[PDB]
């Protein structure tokens, strides 16, 4: 038996994103009020609002954490056309103080000529790296050069997708067999466009992001889109959130070496189809495994699927609100 | 290298071997030029060689020292019978240098 429970947010508009932190002891929520707030675990198992300020002139999209090992870094995106980074200043605020202000504003990221749909951090062993997408059509990778420094950010890539962007995912695999790839999912509403989910493979050869791949299956909106963990798997799993749950396997086909250049080919599979939402699906995203996907749509309800022994995908649980 | 459509009379080293060199029966600058190639082949290999003036790579000058040099050093006069020989060896230098080196890879069975 699942137990909902509820969180006063005291947010004064719609909650867009909710992220938790790497030990799950944090979490982050990010509103149409403006605004980004944290709260902490307490040993009780409560939830406390620890901090809470303005961070963005217009709805907060997105809210990621970075990995523990680059500090207590926050990155926040926007429909105001800008990605926001914090630190977590932990030092002795002489204690009078604990209402507000140890977060700081390292940077804002200003590239993007429209809203700012999402904003993902990479796997650490690509180091201190910021995707962003764009409602404008690009995927924008700034690097922060030094972790202790977090006020500079370089812009390294930029993306192409010729849609408008709605959600972003890295590829996890820390498997130096696999080039880092990036899956990028479209809103577009337009019923002529195939092909709303496209992966990008990094090129060591060319040093830019290619095209490797696009689900020309995926016709509807992609509302968001999450890589599996690869614990020591030979192939990659995407979760994609549209009018339905899909799960695709894609297997990197063996690079005949006579392709001195190209991006890897991958034989995809859609391993699961899911419509028991009968709606519109907003988020997925895997356990730390990379077994259960959690789903959640328009029906008020998140849904656990899990594969069985046979690869057949089931919905293991479904989790309402009261 | 670059062969215009329209000018007949070629200005280069092989009009000098085929009309200067041949009727001296000595053919000193066609093995210094051979020399000059197997001495940039062993220091470096370019493989942009020629981007954007033609099709990037070497076979122009595979071209010159295969048909115009090697299979036509037979067929050539020669006041010392002993430079004969010295032709031979001078480009057959440069074809070992270049497939002594030379390993077949995926790419080069893809027309780029």
């Amino acid at each position: 038996m699942f137990v909902a429970r509820s969180i006063a947010a005291d947010h004064k508009d719609l909650i867009h994103d909710v992220s938790f932190d790497f030990h799950g002891r944090r979490m982050a929520t990010c509103s149409s009020d403006q605004s980004v707030k944290v709260w902490d675990k307490s040993e009780n198992g409560n939830w406390h609002c620890t901090a809470s300020w303005k961070t963005h002139s217009g709805s907060v999209w997105r809210v990621t954490w970075a990995h523990p090992e680059f500090g207590q870094v926050l990155a926040s995106c926007s429909f105001d056309r800008t990605a926001a980074v914090w630190e977590e200043i932990v030092g002795e605020s002489n204690d009078k103080l604990r209402g507000q202000s140890h977060w700081v504003k390292r940077t804002t990221l200003v590239d993007s000529r429209t809203s700012v749909t999402d904003v993902k951090f990479a796997p650490k062993h690509m180091g201190l790296m910021l995707a962003t997408c764009s409602a404008d059509g690009v995927v924008r990778i700034y690097e922060a050069p030094d972790v202790m420094n977090l006020s500079q950010w370089s812009l390294q890539h930029e993306i192409s997708c010729k849609l408008s962007c709605s959600c972003i995912s890295w590829n996890p695999s820390s498997s130096r067999a696999h080039s880092p790839m990036i899956a990028v999912g479209s809103d577009d509403s337009s019923p002529n466009i195939m092909g709303k989910v496209q992966i990008y493979e990094y090129n060591e050869n060319t040093r830019k992001y290619a095209k490797a791949e696009t689900l020309m299956s995926v016709s509807d909106p992609v509302h968001d889109i999450a890589f599996a963990p690869n614990l020591g798997r030979s192939f990659h799993i995407l979760a994609v959130a549209t009018k339905d749950v899909r799960i695709f396997t894609m297997k990197p086909l063996r690079k005949e070496l006579s392709s001195s250049g190209g991006v890897t080919k991958f034989e995809i599979h859609t391993v699961a189809q899911f419509d028991n939402h009968n709606s519109q699906v907003w988020r997925v995203s895997w356990n730390i495994t990379g077994t259960v996907l959690a789903s959640s749509g328009d029906d008020g309800t998140v849904r656990l699927w899990k594969a069985n022994y046979m690869d057949n995908w089931k919905c293991i649980g479904v989790l309402k609100g009261d | 290298t670059v062969r215009a459509t329209g000018l007949r009379q070629g200005v280069g080293i092989e009009v000098e071997l085929n009309e200067i060199e041949s009727r001296c029966e000595e053919y000193p600058l066609t093995r210094a030029f051979c020399q000059l190639i197997s001495t940039l082949v062993e220091s470096s290999f370019p493989t942009n060689l020629g981007a954007g003036l033609r099709a990037p790579g070497f076979e122009p000058y595979l071209q010159f020292l295969r048909d115009t040099v090697f299979l036509r050093y037979r067929t050539r006069a020669y006041r010392r019978a002993a430079e004969k020989w010295e032709v031979a060896e001078a480009v057959l230098d440069v074809f070992y240098k270049l497939l002594k080196d030379y390993e077949p890879q995926p790419e080069d069975f893809v027309d780029q």
